[PDB]
């Protein structure tokens, strides 16, 4: 037997490689920068189709992919790329003086009315305005005998950049592709927990359409599983790690701010405005999201006996989240434009025995448990990115509506040697709610030189 | 021979199949080495990383005698101690996905039994020419 | 074959002729496919479209077994419908220029049927030099 | 017409031997002419600069229809003008570094007479096969 | 290099070379104000007489 | 200053129009029509090739 070389050989070596973007045709209809996908993303198409393979079985893994994290690496600088041209505000770490913003011969408890002296476009003179801002972008100035005298919550550790009113936080889905010589292996098991060999494996060169959704204590507009409800967590031993709970069907969550608000431009310096909240034109109410109660009360007992099965004996219990900061304790997402965090304590608030309970026979089939939400404007929204941005304000009443898809959970530490073993929402790292995606994906090396023996002779 | 291509299986559709079988679909691999469009500077590399490694693929099978992309049979002696098993084996029910992983461990050596010179019958050649 | 090279009409001087004076000329228009100079980000992507688009006229070409920068013949039956046009009034009046505009809707499907069975005659080639 | 590859003589080791000796190893400076990896925009020029000289090498051995990285005798007649010297004087003794320092001058117009008719004995083998 | 009887389409009012040349020169004369002072204290009052 | 704020014009450039030959990439070449009664939209029965224009 002789020595034979083979090109062309269908052989594969995990490698990381730099993957690029695909967004599909009709984004390319509007204008540039309107979205980081439709100006300069590749035109996406279904030719490269799902082909089924033989008899393979492969091993996948999430918790050390490299698409996650270079992922969360391209977001990171494709929004950081979004703020450059846009104002950097600058003159507005000047002192605000705030009074009651009284909206007609009433006060409200969320805004205050600061008036402050801005530099006008010529730099020797200066006016005045004003503007209503957020009580969490207002913190007081000093300890100084003045009560009335306040502050932005920025100037002492950064600058931030205003967003621009032209762009648009809309999630435009990705398709990640692999480039000339390598290849994705999709897992199509329906039953697949994420870790391990899987039995059913497709080649593709564009990924699905993921939607960037930027989302604590809840995943939004994701992808569903096929069958059952899935838990995935690197090991649930382990108290500290973040349980993420796909589920099978969505629960529909409304959002809304109802008070009419306006948008008032200054004019600050040349050529560049400062958008700001003028009047609300109408009666003060509560921004609130809605959930419907049975839908979300047979969710937390279906999550509870997919619990119960890696937990036979003991029942599960839900408690509401650790505290601290508003920015992590809540469920915090961008509702359109304004960006909401909201109070969960009322959706995990129960505990689940062993016996399922219908949710025929209910009190009434349209109850709705509502969460109170507050809004900010000064997002402090990552690190290494030009690490705030200034939202700017939008007119008239806002609504959304949106499909939870997933869950955030972490369970307690392990003490009393306790029957309930209770379970809180968690949020903050954001590369989780990509990982929750990116599940079924891997990026293999194609090696094609293979060699094998043979009885030809030269 | 004959000038034409390749089968309609798709790009990696012969994995998990036999040894004879993806000696079968061997230009459907080969075939899919190369593209090209625009995503700036994070895609540019993504270009020439297809180029970068095609070459490499274009040289060593210009060195051996091959100079192509098809099946490449040589006169160098098969040392027994890299599988130990018959023709029959290995190519009736093997697949060169899991082939690759008996045999990788030695493919530096192999290619290292396939080095010092081809270059000498490229001589020889010459010998049959300039002196006989 | 010849060691010798191109010719010294300049790179597009056949176009306009013949067929068989095109079937001509043919190795300036191959080897004027790659230059390089620099005017930064702009014109670097001129370079590495010099190349992209260059390996691919030699991956289709090696796919066919021609493997070169040449005439290459093959033995797949020419349809009649694709042009219904005798040897003499295609090769000593007609230009590659306008025969492109009438083989090019039918140039995609005749690449679809050089794309059966390359692999097997190497096979076969493997069996004349093993099995016999 | 082997399997094998290149010596363990590493980049340059043949060069101040001889003609002959320098005929063996070429296999090695074949060999080295590709790699990879980053520093950014000072070195991507540097990754696609080692791909524009390569191709181009193999763009006139492909012209001259030796195609490979190789002994390629042609049967274009030498001018006795080029360097006046027999075959022993040239081959026992003498470097390719200080050989190419004589040839160098005239190495365009041997090229210059490596110019003219390789597609016209392609044609010739076309007419052994399709007349013949 | 005049070719043979080759006969050839030609059209101003859609070519790409002049919407490339325009972004070109755009693109270009927008890179070579870069480095220069953008004034910027310049935006005061002026008072301004008759320039006698 | 009411729409935006003009960078001076650095005194060591000048505005002198360098004319600028544009060129084609490997694999492409640029047309010339040579009719001197040429409209600008239509047939040319006189062209030629080059690099460079
Ligand atoms: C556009 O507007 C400009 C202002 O916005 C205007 O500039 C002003 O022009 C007026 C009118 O000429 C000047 O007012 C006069 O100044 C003279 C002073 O002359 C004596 O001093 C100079 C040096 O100047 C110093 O003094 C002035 C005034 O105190 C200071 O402002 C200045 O900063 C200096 O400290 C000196 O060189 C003179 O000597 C020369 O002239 C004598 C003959 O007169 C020669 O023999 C000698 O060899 C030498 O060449 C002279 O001793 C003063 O006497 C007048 O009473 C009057 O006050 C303003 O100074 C000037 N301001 C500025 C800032 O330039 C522009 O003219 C106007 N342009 C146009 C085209 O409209
Ligand atoms: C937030 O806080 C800001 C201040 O920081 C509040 O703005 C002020 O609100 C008060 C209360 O309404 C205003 O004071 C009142 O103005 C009456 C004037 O009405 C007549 O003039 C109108 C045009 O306004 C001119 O006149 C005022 C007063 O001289 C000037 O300040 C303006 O700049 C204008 O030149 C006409 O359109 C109208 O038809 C009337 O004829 C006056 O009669 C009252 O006695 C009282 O002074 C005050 O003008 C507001 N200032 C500014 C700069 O807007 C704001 O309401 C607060 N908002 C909330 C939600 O709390
Ligand atoms: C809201 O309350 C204020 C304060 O009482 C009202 O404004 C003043 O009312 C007092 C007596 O109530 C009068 O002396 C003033 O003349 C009023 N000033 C003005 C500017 O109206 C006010 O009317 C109440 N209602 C609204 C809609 O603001
Ligand atoms: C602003 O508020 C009005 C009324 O408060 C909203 O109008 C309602 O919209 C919902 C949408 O689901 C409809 O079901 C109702 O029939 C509408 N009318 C009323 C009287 O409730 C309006 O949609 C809000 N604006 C936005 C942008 O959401």
């Amino acid at each position: 037997l002789w020595v034979t070389v083979y090109y062309g050989v269908p052989v594969w070596k995990e490698a990381k490689t730099t993957l690029f973007c695909a967004s599909d045709a009709r984004a390319y209809e509007k204008e540039v920068h309107n979205v980081w996908a439709t100006h300069a993303c590749v035109p996406t198409d279904p030719s490269p189709q799902e082909l089924v393979l033989g008899n393979v079985t492969e091993n996948f893994n999430m918790w050390k992919n490299d698409m996650v994290d270079q992922m969360h690496e391209d977001i990171i600088s494709l929004w950081d790329q979004s703020l450059k041209p846009c104002v950097k505000l600058t003159p507005l770490c000047v002192t605000l003086i705030c009074s009651n913003a009284t909206v007609k011969n009433g006060t409200v408890e969320e805004m205050k009315n600061c008036s402050f002296n801005t530099t006008t476009e010529i730099r020797d003179k200066e006016k005045k305005e004003y503007a209503l801002f957020y009580k969490p972008d207002i913190v007081p100035l000093s300890e100084t005998n003045n009560t009335s005298e306040y502050r932005l919550i920025n100037c002492n550790t950064s600058a931030c950049t205003q967003a621009c009113p032209k762009v648009t936080f809309e999630p435009i889905p990705i398709h990640y592709c692999a480039p000339a010589g390598y290849a994705i292996l999709k897992c199509n098991d329906e039953t697949f927990n994420g870790t391990g060999p899987c039995s059913n494996v497709s080649t593709v060169q564009c990924t699905h359409g993921i939607r960037p959704v930027v989302s604590t204590q809840l995943l939004l507009n994701g992808s569903l599983a096929e069958k059952e409800i899935v838990i995935r967590s690197e090991n649930l031993t382990n108290n500290a790690k973040i349980i993420i709970v796909h589920l099978h069907t969505p629960v529909e969550i409304v959002c809304t701010r109802p008070n009419n608000n306006t948008r008032k431009s200054v004019r600050i310096g040349p050529g560049q405005t400062f958008y700001a909240t003028g009047d609300i034109i109408g009666d003060i109410k509560q921004a609130h999201c809605n959930i419907s109660e049975e839908k979300w009360n047979d969710t937390l007992q279906k999550v509870g006996i997919e619990l119960q099965k890696h937990f036979p004996n003991k029942t599960i219990k839900y408690n509401q989240s650790a505290g601290g900061d508003m920015e992590i304790t809540t469920h915090s997402f961008n509702c359109g434009g304004e960006f909401f965090y909201c109070n969960t304590s009322n959706l995990f608030n129960g505990t689940y025995n062993g016996t399922y309970i219908s949710t025929n026979s209910s009190a009434n089939s349209t109850s709705t448990i509502t969460l109170q939400c507050r809004i900010k404007q000064i997002i402090n929204m990552w690190q290494g990115v030009g690490r705030c941005m200034y939202a700017p304000p939008i007119a008239g009443n806002i609504t959304c509506r949106s499909n939870i898809t997933g869950l955030l959970l972490t369970r307690d530490g392990g003490t009393n040697s306790n029957e309930t073993e209770t379970f809180r929402p968690a949020g903050g790292d954001m590369r989780d709610n990509w990982r929750s995606e990116l599940y079924k994906y891997k990026v293999v090396k194609i090696e094609p030189l293979g060699v094998a023996p043979t009885r030809c002779k030269r | 021979a004959v000038g034409i291509g390749a089968v309609f299986l798709g790009f990696l559709g012969a994995a998990g199949s036999t040894m004879g079988a993806a000696s079968m679909t061997l230009t459907v691999q080969a075939r899919n080495l190369l593209s090209g469009t625009v995503w700036g500077i994070k895609q540019l590399q993504a270009r020439v990383l297809a180029v970068e490694r095609y070459l490499r693929d274009q040289q060593l099978l210009g060195i051996w005698g091959c100079s192509g992309k098809l099946i490449c049979c040589t006169n160098v002696p098969w040392n027994s101690s890299w599988s130990n098993r018959n023709l029959s084996e290995i190519w009736d029910n093997m697949t060169w996905l899991q082939w690759d992983k008996e045999i990788s461990n030695y493919t530096q050596i192999i290619y290292g039994l396939l080095e010092e010179s081809q270059n000498q019958q490229e001589k020889n050649e010459q010998d049959l020419l300039a002196l006989d």
